[PDB]
């Protein structure tokens, strides 16, 4: 069952992930279910902070400010971020920079 | 090199040197306003091989620094090198700058080692326990731990190991404010370092060598454009005769016997005229045994044409008179029954008074032929049994070259 | 026996920061260190290898490290400009000038996607 699930990660998620799951998933499965325990966060440095990165490098003032400051935070500002609060700063930079 | 930084006027003498754009970089100090002594391994495709570092230019253009304590400052001078001059036997090597710094003391060199217990001091360039290149030099504490065949091996103090960029670094000793440059560090164990961790605080130094400085700081005072005052004497207690001789800067400088050099008027003549033991240069300049000449004082309380040395009842001079007479002084007595004096020279056991004619031929007076051939003509004051200056102003000896090339 | 301490301007402890860190370095003109990042930040390189991130303190301008991180893809920078030097898979390189007290990336973040590596960190002066 963990095969697949990992099978799943290696063609969706990000460049970082699909690595570690296209290898963990040929694997004993005793080091599969660690993977898709607590190994599978590692993501969250890898993929995560290269699509907070792209964002700023190409965004406004709203989106490089808010994003700069979840880059440099933790984990879980980050997910949030790049999950609701990068469309609250982009949504605000272009009224402002319209208006 | 592992303590505080000091940036005062007592080690204002020490330079820091890059061989390259980033090739090597190493540590010096000055022993004169030309020269900077450092290490040969730094000149060394193989600095733990410095045999191969010959004698002349610099094989990457090598820049020196003097008296920059602090590298974010501009205050100190700055030269290229052009010439070095490797020790024959050990890792040291002299820099010839292009120009001189008149402005910066070199340190004094020290006369013996160091024995074991000795507390010695260093300054340098180098890495120290938290920096890779520091901004300002640094003064550490070692102490002697013995002392080999042209060698010194110490240890830190409390810590503070000789690093990496010491080599070249010189090692103090002072007394009563003054300091000796007593030898330069090679090699080390480098304990304490940014970078790297060993509990040994070890190194080794070479030994300072005063001799081959001398040699080759005052290498060409001589054998170039000299006076004609020329004299002889034993003026190192050695037993064989030295010269002594007027160079364009007005001071007479000494050549031993072995000619090598020392460290320190119409007609000049030498000898140990009162017996001292130590030889002298109408006034009277008394030797010492320091080899320094002290102040003259008259002879006597104008018409002579030359005045030479000549040994009286084992002690004395010859004057030539313009009349073609010639007397000895001590009381004077007549050297020859009539005025038949010719160019007046000066003695030498030759078994004897030697002279030139004018037309070339060399004799000498108990006069008999000296000399096959007839040449002498155009030589000039000629000294003593060994005995001119030469058509070229290079003292030969019979004609040896007695100077250096 | 003992060494000659002689600079060569290769990067002191290099050998152990490849064990620890998984970031290398070859040589430098000595006035650039590798530190930890906790409020002494001065240059930030941020990649997905090794121990994820490290920070470089400036002694002195100009000073420049001629080190290597894969995969690189993000810089902080701080009180100066920074000039990096980045390679791409095929062997080609390229510049990207980075502004002071801002932060940039690079091929994986920048505008070609692509797994760069740092080969130059340059401090201007």
């Amino acid at each position: 069952d963990n095969r697949i699930d990992a099978a799943r990660m290696a063609m969706t998620g990000g460049s970082g992930l699909r690595q570690a799951a296209k290898d963990a998933i040929r694997l004993s499965p005793a080091e599969l279910e660690k993977f898709l325990l607590y190994g599978y966060e590692e993501p969250l440095d890898d993929d995560h902070k290269v699509e907070i990165a792209r964002l700023i490098n190409l965004g406004g003032p709203g989106v490089r400010e808010a994003g700069k400051a979840a880059l440099q935070g933790t984990a879980e500002e980050r997910e949030l971020f790049l999950n609701s609060g990068q469309y609250t700063a982009q949504q605000d930079d272009n009224r402002v920079d319209v208006a | 090199t592992v303590g505080d930084p000091t940036t005062d006027a007592k080690l204002d003498f020490t330079a820091r040197l890059t061989i390259g754009t980033d090739y090597r970089s190493c540590s010096g100090a000055l022993v004169d306003t030309q020269w900077v002594l450092t290490a040969a391994s730094c000149f060394a495709d193989d600095p733990n091989q410095p045999d191969t570092v010959a004698a002349g230019k610099p094989a990457q253009l090598t820049r020196a620094t003097v008296g920059r304590a602090d590298s974010n400052i501009a205050n100190g001078y700055v030269r290229e090198v052009v010439e070095l001059v490797p020790h024959p036997e050990r890792d040291m090597v002299l820099a010839r700058l292009d120009k001189a710094i008149p402005d910066i003391a070199p340190v004094r060199l020290a006369s013996d080692a160091p024995t074991a217990g000795t507390p010695l001091t260093a300054v340098g360039f180098g890495r120290t326990k938290d920096e890779w290149v520091p901004i300002q030099r640094h003064q550490g504490a070692f102490t002697v731990t013995s002392v080999t065949a042209g060698a010194v091996n110490v240890t830190g103090q409390g810590g503070d190991a000789i690093c990496a960029g010491d080599t070249g670094g010189p090692l103090l000793q002072d007394k009563n404010g003054t300091l000796h440059l007593v030898g330069v560090n090679n090699r080390s164990m480098q304990g304490g370092c940014y970078g790297s961790e060993t509990t040994s605080t070890d190194a080794i130094a070479a030994m300072s060598d005063a001799d081959f400085v001398t040699q080759t700081v005052n290498r060409d005072l001589g054998t170039g454009n000299l006076s004609d005052l020329v004299a002889s004497a034993d003026f190192n207690s050695d037993g064989r005769t030295d010269v002594a001789a007027v160079l364009e800067d007005g001071s007479l400088h000494a050549f031993y016997a072995k000619l090598e050099y020392g460290r320190e008027m119409v007609q000049i003549i030498g000898g140990d005229f009162n017996s001292d033991g130590n030889g002298d240069i109408l006034n009277l300049y008394t030797g010492t045994a320091t080899g320094i000449l002290n102040k003259s004082k008259p002879m006597w309380h104008k018409t002579i044409k030359q005045v030479t040395r000549f040994k009286f009842n084992g002690r004395g001079l010859v004057a030539q008179w313009g009349d073609g007479n010639l007397y000895g002084y001590y009381t004077k007595v007549k050297m020859w029954p009539d005025a038949t004096w010719t160019r007046l020279t000066g003695t030498a056991d030759i078994n004897d008074l030697t002279a030139v004619r004018d037309d070339g031929s060399l004799n000498w007076y108990a006069a008999r032929k000296l000399w096959p051939d007839n040449t002498w003509t155009p030589m000039k004051r000629i000294i003593g049994g060994d005995i001119a200056v030469g058509g070229q102003s290079t003292l030969l000896l019979y004609g040896i070259a007695m100077r250096p090339a | 026996e003992m060494p000659q301490a002689v600079e060569d301007f290769s990067y002191p402890g290099a050998a152990k920061i490849q064990a620890e860190t998984g970031a290398i370095l070859k040589r430098g003109n000595g006035h650039m260190l590798m530190t930890s990042c906790d409020g002494s930040e001065d240059i930030q390189v941020m990649s997905r290898t090794g121990q994820k991130d490290f920070c470089f303190n400036v002694m002195a301008k100009p000073a420049y490290l001629t080190l290597e991180v894969p995969q690189a893809y993000g810089i902080w920078t701080s009180a100066d400009p920074v000039k990096t030097t980045i390679k791409d898979t095929d062997g080609t390189a390229t510049v990207i000038n980075a502004p002071a007290n801002d932060f940039t990336g690079y091929g994986e973040a920048g505008s070609t996607g692509e797994p760069t590596t740092l080969i130059e960190l340059r401090v201007a002066g």
